[PDB]
RNA sequence: GAUCUGGUUGAUUCUGCCAGUAGUCAUAUGCUUGUUUCAAGGACUUAGCCAUGC
RNA sequence: AGCCAGUGAUGGCCGUGUAGUGGACUGCCAUGGCGUUGACGGGAGCGGGGGAUUAGGGUUCGAUUCCGGAGAGGGAGCCUGAGAAAUAGCUACCACUUCUACGGAGGGCAGCAGGCGCGCAAAUUGCCCAAUGUCGAAAAAAUACGAUGAGGCAGCGAAAAGAAAUAGAGCCGACCGUGUGGUUGUUUUCAAUGGGGGAUACUCAAACCCAUUCAAUAUCGAGUAACAAUUGGAGGACAAGUCUGGUGCCAGCACCCGCGGUAAUUCCAGCUCCAAAAGCGUAUAUUAAUGCUGUUGCUGUUAAAGGGUUCGUAGU
């Protein structure tokens, strides 16, 4: 609150820590820690995927 | 003395329509003609090439040279007069050089008394010539 | 003839500006002007800028 | 670009820009209120004109009429609640009346010198600015905050001002580090 | 509803409606017509000057949508 | 804001225009620019031509 | 001022074609159809919801977020499909254009970012699917993470819009103009606050901005507050100098009237003063001023303007 000592926010309380983990988007996880890794940029993986566009068969068709 | 009928809407349409085209005001906005004879192309502003610098005297009660400049226009290759304001600042131009034109304060009627000029040059190689004249810029 | 461009000025003697202090902006400047107009004096007509006579 | 948000203006210049008698009239409720600039009078200029444009068409149209006694009400209650009018006038002809200083009289900086906890319209002015002033423990660091009758009696200083239940401020702060 | 203006083409007749029209700007009004071809049935047997009432059915040729129904 | 002012005469009263004045999510250019919120942004001319990546 | 008919123009009869009606199309028959209530031809232009200016009536703008239409260099043809005459589908020609070993093979930014040219004129070759949605064999999680330049976020951005700093309160001394109060100045004192610097941290997909704080045992900072306001003006319209130098019908100013030839209220400067102000000038277009387009609401003896006179149709 402006030039005050008040805050308000959102919470959530759940029955269980794997209820928990189960629903709990991985962003608002990772806060916590226990997230899933971090995967490879989009960029790269546009390239790769515009590449395989001429090949067919094994070799990432 | 005018219909007054309650169903004479159509006279009073075509009439209407008939006189307007005697006041020069709305004939000019709705005739494409001036437009055409205008150098500038209905804008506010045109980029020209220097070819000349010329001294224009005043009219009959006034006496002074006006120094002033001819121009051709770069987007269709006609040529203008156009006047180079306050004192001094005729330094600043030289030929070939690449300026700047705006109008005057009458829409295409000449102003003062200058003959038969209704330009004037605002920038000079892109600088501005009134920053130029105040020394705020120095030129490129 | 365009020999003599820019003559007047040129011709002009130099004389700089004096240095003084700053006035007041904003708030501070609308009240300035304020009490030189209607306080520090008390009418019972007032010329903004009067000059000493001259020649 | 898909964007709706809404804006609008909230002044008006005026037409014939130098007159002597507006300029002195002014001139005098500028430095009467302690304002910045000739656009504070002028926000307040519209306000006026948009409060009495409404009033003028309702007054026009018959009495008893279901537009009437719906924002007839409502413009009255919306004039008593901040002050410009007294509990007295009840008419609708009454909002025709309202002047400049009637609504100026109603802002933060004019009521807080009115209070005495300022010496000056000058000093209310900074003293709001500066954080010093709540009006329902709440800071309001506006100077053209409007204030309503229900709020004209719980203005005070704010608990974290030093001229409340702060800590001291800098000039304190600085002088007890330089020691 | 319309005037019968014409009855020269076989099993064809035009008919001409009138009304006004209002120009906002000099509050007044203003004639206008329309000519409309329609189709008629040998029951019928109108003439120019008369009266007759139509109505609308499925396209029949290039400009006729209407059928005479009833002659005034 | 249901508002006008300067220019024709030695002076006067008119018709009539030229000039002044206010706005524009209306464009462009000049000088200047401490803080914060909200926003349009290669339409105008060339439905002109396109490297590269997606 | 007339338009339409060989080769369909208006209507009729039996058919063909279409998903279906129909001169849509084949054959035969009649001479019709439209127009001064402006057809046919020409010019400007994507239509609307709406924007600007508001006594009222009006004038003007609408490429642009929502709805509808059309197009993918030009123009034609087509397959598959429930739906396309589709273009990040195919076929050919025209104009441009790329690689090659010279046999051949390719191209379509009016999608996002970016480049050249054009012009008075318009931003990053950024981050992300966290939100809003679409497609789909698909909830999320677990041996086990769909795509999405649609979209969002940040960078650039004085188009435009809202709020708002550049100081406040006193003592002393010398002065001001009315007549113990109202205020200007220089040596002073004494509190406050941001612009800034940072964080146990908050925000956020992550980062940023905002907001909170300068001890909770334990947190930096204003005095020439150099942390220094600008852009236009001072003869009239139009607020503000019969000030002081220079120039001398020159240089220049001036939207208009006008100023300048030795005492310039107008030029070039200094000092003062005015307007409005984080903004202010200039150009072009448009609305009001404009009862100078007049329906409300103009004028026509002499200022511009009643036909030379009668008859007379459409119209009123
Ligand atoms: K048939
Ligand atoms: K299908
Ligand atoms: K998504
Ligand atoms: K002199
Ligand atoms: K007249
Ligand atoms: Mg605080
Ligand atoms: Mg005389
Ligand atoms: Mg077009
Ligand atoms: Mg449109
Ligand atoms: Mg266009
Ligand atoms: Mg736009
Ligand atoms: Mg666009
Ligand atoms: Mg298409
Ligand atoms: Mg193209
Ligand atoms: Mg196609
Ligand atoms: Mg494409
Ligand atoms: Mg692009
Ligand atoms: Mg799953
Ligand atoms: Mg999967
Ligand atoms: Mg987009
Ligand atoms: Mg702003
Ligand atoms: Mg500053
Ligand atoms: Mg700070
Ligand atoms: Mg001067
Ligand atoms: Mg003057
Ligand atoms: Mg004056
Ligand atoms: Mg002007
Ligand atoms: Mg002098
Ligand atoms: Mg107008
Ligand atoms: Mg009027
Ligand atoms: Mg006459
Ligand atoms: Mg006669
Ligand atoms: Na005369
Ligand atoms: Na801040
Ligand atoms: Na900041
Ligand atoms: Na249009
Ligand atoms: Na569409
Ligand atoms: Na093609
Ligand atoms: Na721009
Ligand atoms: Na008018």
């Amino acid at each position: 609150k402006f030039g005050g000592g008040k805050t308000t926010g959102f919470g959530l309380i759940y029955d269980d820590l794997a209820a928990m983990k189960r629903i709990e988007p991985n962003y608002r996880k990772a806060r916590l820690g226990m997230g899933k890794k971090k995967l490879p940029a989009r960029k790269s993986v546009k390239e790769r995927r515009n590449r395989n566009k001429k090949i067919r068969g094994k070799a990432k068709g | 003395t005018k219909t007054n009928g309650q169903h004479a809407a159509r006279k009073l349409v075509r009439l209407r329509r008939k006189n307007r085209w005697a006041d020069k005001g709305w004939k000019k906005s709705h005739t494409f003609v001036a437009q055409k004879a205008n150098p500038f192309g209905g804008s506010s502003h045109a980029k020209g090439i220097v070819l000349e610098k010329i001294g224009v005297g005043a009219k009959q009660p006034n006496s002074a040279i006006r120094k002033c400049v001819r121009v051709q226009l770069i987007k269709n290759d006609k040529k203008i007069i156009a006047f180079v304001p306050n004192d001094g600042c005729l330094h600043f131009i030289e030929e070939n050089d690449e300026v700047l034109v705006s109008g005057f304060g009458r829409s295409g009627h000449a102003v003062g008394d200058i003959p038969g000029v209704r330009f004037k040059i605002v920038k000079v190689s892109s600088v501005g010539l009134y920053a130029l004249y105040r020394q705020k810029k120095e030129k490129p | 003839s365009l020999a003599r461009a820019g003559k007047v000025k040129n011709q002009t003697p130099k004389v700089s500006k004096q240095e003084k202090k700053k006035q007041p902006r904003g708030r501070a400047f609308k009240r300035l002007k304020y009490t030189q107009r209607y306080l520090a004096k008390t009418l019972k007509k007032l010329r903004m800028n009067k000059q000493p006579p001259g020649k | 670009m898909r964007n709706y948000n809404n804006f609008n203006r909230v002044w008006k210049a005026p037409r014939r820009p130098f007159e002597k008698e507006r300029l002195d009239r002014e001139m005098k409720l500028c430095g009467q209120y302690g304002l910045r600039c000739k656009r504070e009078i002028w926000r307040v200029n519209m306000t006026l004109s948009k409060m009495r444009r409404t009033a003028r068409l309702l007054l026009t149209l018959p009495e008893n009429h279901p537009r009437r006694l719906l924002e007839g009400s409502a413009i009255m209650r919306r004039c008593h609640g901040y002050g410009f009018l007294d509990e007295d006038k009840d008419k609708l002809d009454y909002v025709l009346s309202l002047t400049v200083p009637d609504i100026l009289e109603r802002r933060l900086q004019t009521v807080v010198f009115k209070h005495g906890l300022a010496k000056s319209v000058h000093h209310s002015r900074v003293l709001i600015q500066q954080r010093h002033i709540a009006v329902a423990k709440q800071i309001v660091t506006i100077p053209s905050f409007i204030v309503r009758v229900s709020s004209e009696h719980h203005i005070a200083f704010a608990d974290a001002s030093p001229f409340g239940n702060g800590r001291p401020g800098r000039v304190k702060r600085v002088k007890r580090n330089a020691a | 509803r319309g005037v019968v203006h014409s009855t020269k083409m076989r099993r064809s007749i035009v008919i001409r409606r009138n009304y006004l029209h209002f120009i906002r700007k000099y509050q007044r009004y203003q004639k206008r017509h329309r000519n409309i071809t329609v189709h008629c049935s040998p029951c019928f047997d109108p003439k120019p000057g008369d009266e007759v009432v139509v109505g609308q059915c499925r396209p029949l040729s290039k400009t006729i949508r209407y059928n005479v129904l009833q002659v005034v």
